[PDB]
């Protein structure tokens, strides 16, 4: 698949850098301008910055609130480009893309990287089996993961060893907890009665920032 | 800069039936060539922007035929001719005549549909969990329509705040309904002092509240 790679996110002291990649797979990146725009959590989007093609002797430009602290950078050879920040703060903290544009053969944003600005280490989730302690819906059984404590708050996901007809899982979005600069969620999965018998158990896998994942057995009722 | 501008900033349709939002910019965005610098993306939470048209009306690779662009100089519209659930989303506009590119507000669709009452689910806390010193009460809210709904704790008949958290689903790709997950979190001590847990919801489709409840001990 023809698509663009973003690396080099993740957490960053106050004050600290990060270099940011976004390498083309598939595709060569030498024909377009490439630009970074950002998106804090439930924001909008804000361009940060672009390079020109080397034709146009690599000039770069920059989102005037970042114009100092910025250098945007390419590597043909390596068919990467690079988003260096310097002496990161609190309100630079959001999913940072790059784009391509200029380029007619190619038209692609990269996934997204998180950039967290904070003194904080990361945490991985605690993730608990739970047993539903009210009464099952009619020929369906309800199980669930809680998925607790996790920071960053992205990237998460979960998914279950069970799917298919008659089978829903729910993944509700990470949310701050009251207390304590964590974040937690649940995954809900619901799947027919007879698909989930005692004697019967289904997975819960879950995936966090940059660490290993995790599987938490779940028994049915 | 540029400064773009998007109306409404919500919309809720029924599937089959027609959409549009309008863009508007602080400059013309047309182009010597007669189309214009505009171009609308669609958002899904979490994921990058999927282009959806660009030089004001030219639809991206594998867009389907039912979104289409139109407008010229300040005045854009996208117009999706019949809706589909997959169609639910943040819509953006956003310029390309000049750097820095700039971003409408963004408006979210999402589908409408009859109301849907929420059925409520209750979880106490893990043993695993309870021995690391802290107590997670869950309760789950499902097929629910429209998304507001309230959770309200008690703890032995005392409403519970300050000490809670939730979030909310996309809408279901079948029904167009929503979830929601409200977990209350104590510390092991605080939880073992108490008896009855309770979530209590209320919403739209809810001619009573619905209360669900446990004894600690006795799931
Ligand atoms: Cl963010
Ligand atoms: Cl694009
Ligand atoms: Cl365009
Ligand atoms: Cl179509
Ligand atoms: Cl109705």
């Amino acid at each position: 698949e023809v698509q663009l790679v973003e690396s080099g996110g993740g957490l960053v002291q106050p004050g600290g850098s990060l270099k940011l990649s976004c390498a083309a797979s598939g595709f060569t990146l030498s024909g377009s301008n490439v630009h970074w725009v950002r998106q804090a959590s439930g924001k909008g989007l804000e361009w940060v910055g672009r390079i020109k093609r080397n034709a146009e002797s690599d000039a770069t430009a920059y989102a005037a609130s970042m114009r100092g602290r910025l250098t945007i950078s390419r590597d043909d050879s390596k068919n990467t480009a690079f988003l260096q920040m310097n002496s990161l703060k609190s309100d630079d903290t959001a999913m940072y893309y790059c784009v391509i544009r200029g380029d007619v053969y190619n038209r692609q944003w990269g996934q997204g990287t998180l950039v967290t600005v904070s003194s904080a280490s990361p945490t991985s989730p605690k993730v608990f089996p739970l047993s539903l302690c009210s009464t099952q819906p009619d020929g369906n059984v309800v199980i669930a993961c809680l998925v607790q404590g996790f920071f960053p708050q992205e990237p998460l996901s979960v998914t279950w060893s069970e799917s298919g007809q008659g089978v829903t899982a729910r993944n509700f979005p990470p949310s701050q907890d009251a207390s304590g600069d964590l974040y937690t969620t649940s995954s809900q999965l619901t799947l027919p009665a007879t698909q989930c018998l005692a004697g019967k158990s289904v997975t819960c896998h879950v995936k966090h920032y940059t660490n290993p994942s995790q599987d938490v057995t779940v028994p049915c009722p | 800069d540029i400064v773009m501008t998007q109306s409404p900033l919500s919309l809720s349709v029924t599937p089959g039936e027609p959409a549009s939002i309008s863009c508007r910019s602080s400059q013309s965005l047309l182009r010597r060539d007669g189309h214009n610098d505009l171009e609308w993306y669609l958002q899904k939470p979490g994921q990058s922007p999927q282009p959806l048209i660009y030089l004001g009306s030219t639809r991206a690779s594998g867009v389907p035929d039912r979104f289409s662009g139109s407008g010229s100089g300040t005045d854009f519209t996208l117009k999706i001719i019949r809706v589909e659930a997959e169609d639910a989303g943040t819509y953006y506009c956003m310029q390309n005549k000049q750097t820095p590119l700039t971003f409408g507000q963004g408006t979210r669709l999402e589908i409408k549909r009859t109301v849907a009452a929420p059925s409520v689910f209750i979880f106490p806390p893990s043993d695993e969990q309870l021995k690391s010193g802290t107590a997670s009460v869950v309760c789950l809210l499902n097929n629910f329509y429209p998304r507001e709904a309230k959770v309200q704790w008690k703890v032995d008949n005392a409403l519970q705040s300050g000490n809670s958290q939730e979030s909310v689903t996309e809408q279901d790709s079948k029904d167009s309904t929503y979830s929601l997950s409200s977990t209350l979190t104590l510390s092991k001590a605080d939880y073992e002092k108490h008896k009855v847990y309770a979530c209590e919801v209320t919403h739209q489709g809810l001619s009573s509240p619905v209360t669900k409840s446990f004894n600690r001990g006795e799931c």
